């Protein structure tokens, strides 16, 4: 039966070697040509009125193929995110909280203003 | 200090090897006999010589 | 077997049918009659081959069915596949992805081929041993050598998992490794193999070969590759957007430098725009300046309109083209066919469609074609062939042509019968 | 292809634990080695859209491409030509068969002049259907 | 360059030292008054004093308006940025028309940057620290650098020890050290230590030529539009941006003002020199009323380039209006902001001169009687048509084994190819 | 001041909805033979030519089914100046 | 071109043609108004529908362990 195995190997190998890329790597390589941050943080204050997690699609008996595909998708995304995770986190996390600025703790009372003058 | 400032002797200039068969600038070295060569004919001659020499030696 | 390409409306045309002196031969390469137009198209083809003069525009104008598209197909066939021939319809420029001017600019730049030569020095061989400093042993059918390995080279060998018995190519100019496959042997046979596994012979000749490779691309492809990081994907999807003028100017200058250095050749081709009267006044105004470049291809256009309204305006102009753009082009005029030319076109279509017809059938079908249209008779060729085959005959007779004439109407008879029952049709 | 698919746990081990979040599938009935001659019907448009955008890539840009908004795109004439060439090669090899079909355009009066004027070239092509 | 275009013979305005136009020079024939006015426009451009000055080339088709604009471009040289546009280009699908207009305005303002760098490059020969008593303490790190010219020892600040180990400099490495920052950059092993037996690519470089210490001047040419695009979208956000299509954006006036400020600072610092140039808008009658109105404001900017419009439409309805006819397709308000240069029809003699110059540029031998026949064809028909007959008649002659066009070749090509008027005649019949 | 935070909108559905478009592998062919774009990150036109040239024929498959550091002086004699080396 | 008044069997005759051909032969129905995609140009819609109407039966032996 080794003859059939050799036939299968030859057919698959001939199919795999037969096709050239449309463009290829060498072609692309040879065709290639050769301050407000301080003012931004003082103005970033809008919080959204509502926040909600994404809707979750609920099924009994989730398919093994669907679950496996989602698992591998998440694994790949998290593996690729790991070298850049803090950047993703800081460049995606929303602004949810808004505390009154500590400057108002003085501003709220004139006693604290005169005390500021006296202590300075 | 010696870790941060190692006093490294300057690297030696390499031997500009030459093929013993044709006396051309060496492009390769045979893995078996460790002799540089510059053409396929040189490789064949070198391997024939090596087999003859290993037969004579033992 | 049914290949992708089958018998179409111009399958019979295999060139303009001209001689060395560009004299039009009757019934050559599938073309019949249109002697003056075929001679003019031959002169234009010689201009295209010469390539020296950019942005020459020709308008093939004539009545419907007079072989304008036929002449375009003959020019495309006579012109080698090496030289670009970008054929679009006038309506192909109205895209949501790009302006009309961007679509015209891309159509122009598809029509200029640039052929880039490159020489590389590569080391290709079969891996005998690898030792992690590091050492690598490669071999061919004629040689064996051993190399010392640097940090990045050993890193590449490890990351690609080069294992003994593989056939690899390493480029000295860039130090990158590519695995061409693993050499088959008795110990390496398996009951199943991975998708990436490819069996290959041990390389021949010397390990360090000097290559000479020539890539044929186009200015639009160079544009798209330089549009963005993964721009070459847009050469498939077409989501090129509008490419910036900086990129096009930089590419024009780079191709000029390459040609000056002798690295590249420029192969100017043809942009055929059939049904050109679908362009609007803005497209025509863009073309007025697009043809004044030195990277303009030879432009060929076809239309059948007379003194008609220019699209996008209320003015009427010959061929639906403003006289600004007509002054930039030469006009080749086609002529309606005689009885002999009609009969010989029908004969060539019978020969291509593989239909055997009696002489009386040829006479009656030629009369039908003269009375109604050439396309109707060509369609009736295969219709009558099918009807004859259903009759278990081997040659199409007049009764079969009468039969298919009674089955399939033309424009005139269908319009007359529609008028007879006009009360039942909508919105007369 | 060497593709491996784990289609669950064997049902003989369904009692190995009283509570596991696993999918038990019965032991295969036939032989270990299975051969089957098969047919699949595809359209040329399917090949066009398959090569329109990379799929199944493990690289981050391919994973984002899986994530992004799916859009129709204006597939280029060059990709269609290359797909035609590959289909022709495999028809020659004997492992594929062309089956040309029919495109039915009802209420064709709704096309504008531009669609008709394009349909001139579209019908005159040697690859067009009936 | 090598391929021959419809204007490849236009080498400039054929003007004398006095500003008068020669009858036929630099590839241009006739149009003397128009060429003299174009020369005055060239003087206006070279003065660099004015901004937003507009000139309209106006006259019948084939009177050389585009030839005169490309002649101005030839006179100004390759240093002055000359931006060609056609009015059909404003109708983009990615951005609004007035953004296209403003982008083309900023493409016509050039800026020339001058960078002067001092660098100490060479192969490293020693890295001995200089120990001392502190008033192990080091007060200097001595680096010996070798080039083909010679060798130099440098007495660098000890703090450069961090950068040396960061770059992993060792003996036999080519490095360069910039005078200002004092940071070292490593660029590979010297190729004198490369063998043919070891495999590396990026890590070897030839021993530098020249003196160890070098002063380099780098001159770069940019446009204000280049700076606009660079500061509007700098090159994980980059990953998504490069995966997604990078469309044109409606750059805000805020960014343009910031870039104006930065460029003025560079010009004050002496690093840069401005080269304001020309925006050429052919087929300007393809602009619509919104574009013409915007151009009112655009030409009144103190930053605008000098713009050259061309039109041939005569008394025509303005696009995007209804029934508003205008003397050139260009509203009277915009026409009040432009100086108009008229272009006039050619005489048979001027047409013959143009035909001869075209035959010369195309490399075509034309006989005298063939030239006369083609001239008279061009006095019928059009000039453009008669010029277009040259190369197909040359090819017909080459087929018949003649090195020069004979009249019979012109006649035969005329019988093969027809003009717009003859075709209108055929259509009418 | 802080945002309201809502719980997610849970969206029930049957398992079959996700099993749609899942075809048995006995009706899926190796369509990868028509995959073009996937080859751009894999091979090259010159590499494709090499692979086509050096594919193993069936007969070769059927047929399939000492180092020491010497010196050039030790093996080969030196050559006198002005003479062509011969080996 | 199947031509005639409303309700004269044009669509019925087209579907009868589809029935006579069989399931293997592709039969792509479309209406003229389906070209006005907001994503792609009308000619791209028409080209897509042209390509759908050409089928390709691909024959293979699957081997699986
Ligand atoms: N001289 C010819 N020799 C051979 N076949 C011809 C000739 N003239 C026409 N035909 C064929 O007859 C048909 C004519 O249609 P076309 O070539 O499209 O005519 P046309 O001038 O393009 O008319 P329009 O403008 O497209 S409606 C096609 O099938 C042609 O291949
Ligand atoms: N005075 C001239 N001397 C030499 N060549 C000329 C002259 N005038 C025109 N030409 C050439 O003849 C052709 C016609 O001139 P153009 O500049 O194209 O006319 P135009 O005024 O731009 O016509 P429109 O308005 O754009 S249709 C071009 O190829 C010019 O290079
Ligand atoms: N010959 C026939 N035999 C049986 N049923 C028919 C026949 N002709 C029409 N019908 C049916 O009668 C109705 C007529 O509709 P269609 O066949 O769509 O006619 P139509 O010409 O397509 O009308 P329009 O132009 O689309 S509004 C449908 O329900 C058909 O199934
Ligand atoms: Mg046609
Ligand atoms: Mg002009
Ligand atoms: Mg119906």
């Amino acid at each position: 039966l080794l003859k059939e195995r050799l036939d299968q190997i030859y057919l698959v190998n001939e199919r795999r070697c037969s096709q050239a890329p449309v463009y290829g790597r060498d072609l692309l390589r040879i065709c290639a040509l050769p301050s407000l941050q301080d003012v931004i943080d003082r103005v970033a204050f809008v919080i959204p009125p509502v926040v909600a997690a994404p809707p979750s699609l609920r099924v009994p008996r989730p398919p093994p193929l669907y679950s496996h595909r989602m698992r591998i998708l998440r694994q790949g995304l998290r593996e690729h995110a790991a070298p850049y995770f803090q950047q993703l986190r800081q460049t995606t996390a929303p602004r949810l909280l808004q505390f009154p600025e500590l400057r108002l703790v003085q501003f709220d009372s004139g006693k604290l203003e005169a005390l500021a003058i006296l202590l300075q | 200090f010696e870790e941060w400032f190692p006093q490294g002797r300057p690297p030696k200039v390499p031997v500009r090897e030459v093929c013993p068969v044709t006396h051309r600038p060496a492009l390769y070295r045979d893995p078996v006999t460790d002799i540089p060569y510059a053409t396929a004919r040189a490789f064949k001659i070198i391997r024939e010589a090596y087999k003859k020499y290993i037969t004579a030696h033992g | 077997v049914t290949r992708i390409e089958r018998i179409g409306a111009h399958s019979h045309i295999r060139g303009l049918g001209l001689d060395d002196a560009l004299e039009p031969r009757q019934a050559s390469q599938g073309m019949v009659g249109q002697l003056a137009a075929r001679r003019a198209a031959g002169v234009v083809l010689e201009m295209i081959r010469e390539g020296k003069i950019a942005g020459r525009a020709v308008l093939i104008a004539g009545q419907p069915g007079t072989g304008k598209t036929a002449i375009a197909m003959g020019m495309a066939q006579a012109l080698g596949p090496d030289t670009p021939f970008t054929a679009i319809a006038g309506s192909e420029i109205f895209s949501l992805e790009m302006s009309k001017t961007e679509a015209l600019t891309q159509a122009f730049r598809r029509s200029i081929g640039v052929r880039i030569k490159e020489e590389t020095e590569i080391i290709e061989g079969e891996v005998v041993e690898i030792q992690i400093v590091g050492k690598l042993t490669l071999k061919t059918t004629e040689m064996e050598t051993i190399y010392d390995l640097g940090t990045k080279m050993i890193e590449s060998l490890t990351k690609d998992k080069v294992q003994a018995g593989d056939v690899i190519t390493i480029d000295k100019a860039t130090g990158k490794i590519s695995k061409l496959g693993r050499s088959f042997t008795r110990a390496r046979d398996y009951d199943a193999m991975g998708s990436q596994t490819k069996f290959v012979q041990c390389p021949d000749g010397e390990l360090q070969k000097r290559k000479e490779v020539v890539h044929t691309v186009s200015l639009h492809e160079i544009d798209v590759i330089n549009s963005r990081t993964q721009g070459f994907l847009a050469l498939f999807s077409g989501d090129t957007g509008e490419i910036k003028s900086e990129v096009r100017e930089q590419i024009n200058a780079k191709v000029a430098e390459w040609r000056e250095e002798g690295k590249a050749e420029i192969i100017p081709g043809v942009l055929f725009i059939d049904e050109v009267h679908m362009l609007d006044i803005e497209s025509f105004s863009f073309l007025n300046r697009a043809l004044e470049s030195d990277m303009a291809p030879v432009l060929i256009m076809a239309t059948n309109r007379g003194i008609t309204r220019i699209r996008g305006t209320s003015y009427q102009s010959p061929h639906g083209i403003p006289i600004d753009l007509l002054d930039r082009l030469l006009i080749v005029s086609t002529t309606p066919y005689s009885e002999k030319d009609t009969k010989q076109i029908l004969r060539i279509r019978c020969e291509e469609e593989d239909v055997e017809m009696s002489e009386d059938a040829y006479t009656v079908l030629t009369r039908i074609g003269l009375e109604t249209s050439l396309r109707y008779a060509i369609q009736l060729i295969t219709a009558a062939s099918l009807v004859c085959r259903k009759r278990k005959g081997t040659e199409v007779q007049v009764d079969d042509i009468k039969r298919v004439y009674s089955l399939f109407l033309d424009e005139s008879r269908s319009t007359q019968y529609m008028k007879e029952y006009q009360d039942a049709f909508l919105f007369n | 292809s060497g593709a491996v698919k784990r289609q669950g746990r064997c049902d003989t081990y369904a009692t190995e634990f009283d509570l596991e979040a696993e999918e038990y599938v019965p032991l295969p009935k036939g032989d270990v080695h299975k051969k089957k001659e098969i047919i699949q019907d595809v359209t040329l448009h399917d090949l066009d859209v398959a090569n329109a955008r990379p799929q199944g890539g493990q690289d981050i840009l391919s994973m984002m491409g899986q994530l992004m908004k799916p859009k129709k795109t204006e597939i280029t004439d060059k990709l269609r030509g290359e797909i035609n060439k590959v289909v022709n090669k495999y028809i020659d090899q004997g492992i594929a068969e062309l089956v040309p079909g029919v495109l039915f355009v009802d209420e064709v009066h709704m096309l504008d002049i531009e669609c008709f004027t394009y349909l001139h070239r579209a019908l005159e092509s040697s690859i067009a259907p009936i | 360059t090598q391929r021959i275009a419809s204007h490849s013979h236009v080498k400039g305005l054929g003007l004398d030292e006095s500003g008068l136009a020669k009858q036929a020079a630099s590839g241009l024939v006739g149009q003397e008054n128009a060429r003299e006015a174009c020369g005055v426009i060239v003087e206006l451009i070279k003065s660099k004093k004015m901004a937003g000055r507009a000139v309209l080339l106006a006259g019948p088709p084939g009177t050389g308006k585009t030839a005169l604009a490309l002649a101005i471009a030839q006179e100004l040289g390759s240093k002055v940025p000359f931006c060609p546009m056609v009015g059909s280009e404003v109708y983009s699908t990615e951005i609004k028309k007035t953004e296209v207009l403003m982008e083309n305005f900023r493409r016509a303002i050039g800026l020339r940057i001058k960078e002067t760098k001092e660098v100490y490059e060479g192969e490293v020969t020693e890295l001995t620290p200089c120990e001392t008593e502190n008033p192990k303490t080091i007060s200097h790190v001595i680096i010996g650098l070798k080039t083909a010219k010679g060798t130099k020892q440098l007495k660098l600040d000890p703090s450069i020890f961090e950068s040396l180990q960061k770059e992993r400099v060792e003996a036999g490495d080519v490095i360069y050290i910039e005078a200002n920052s004092g940071a070292v950059k490593r660029q590979g092993r010297c190729d004198t230590y490369a063998t043919e037996f070891d495999l590396e690519a990026e890590e070897y470089v030839p021993l530098p030529k020249g003196d160890v210490h070098k002063k380099k001047e780098i001159i770069q040419d940019v446009t204000l539009h280049d700076l606009d695009v660079a500061n509007a979208r700098p090159q994980i956000l980059s990953m998504m941006g490069q995966l997604m299509k990078p469309k044109k954006t409606e750059i805000t006036d805020k960014l343009r003002g910031e870039i104006n400020k930065v460029v003025n600072k560079y010009i004050d610092q002496g690093i840069a020199e401005l080269v304001p140039g020309v925006l050429f808008v052919d087929e300007v009658h393809m602009l619509d009323i919104e574009c013409f109105t915007y151009l009112h404001r655009a030409l009144e900017s103190s930053i605008a380039p000098i713009v050259i419009f061309a039109s041939n439409r005569g008394n025509c309805v303005i696009r995007g209006t209804e029934d508003i006819t205008s003397p050139h397709g260009i509203p009277l308000d915009l026409l009040d902001r432009v100086m108009i240069i008229r272009t006039m029809l050619y005489t048979p003699q001027e047409m013959k001169q143009i035909i001869k110059i075209r035959a010369q540029t195309e490399g075509i031998n034309i006989s005298e009687e063939a030239l006369n026949h083609l001239g008279e064809i061009g006095t019928k028909t059009t000039l453009r048509y008669s010029v277009q007959l040259l190369t197909p008649a040359n090819l017909l002659a080459k087929i018949n084994g003649k090195d020069s066009i004979e009249k019979e070749h012109v006649e035969e090509i005329s019988e093969l190819f027809y003009d717009a008027k003859s075709s209108a005649k055929i259509l009418a019949d | 001041g802080s945002s309201y935070v809502a719980g997610p909108l849970e969206y029930p559905s049957a398992s079959l909805i996700l099993k749609a478009l899942e075809r048995d592998f006995w009706k899926e062919a190796d369509l990868s033979m028509f995959d073009l774009i996937g080859l751009e990150n894999k091979i090259t036109r010159h590499e494709a030519e090499l692979l086509s040239k050096k594919k193993i024929p069936r007969k070769l498959m059927e047929e399939i089914s000492a180092a020491a550091k010497l010196k050039a002086s030790r093996l080969f004699q030196p050559v006198q100046y002005g003479q062509k080396p011969e080996g």
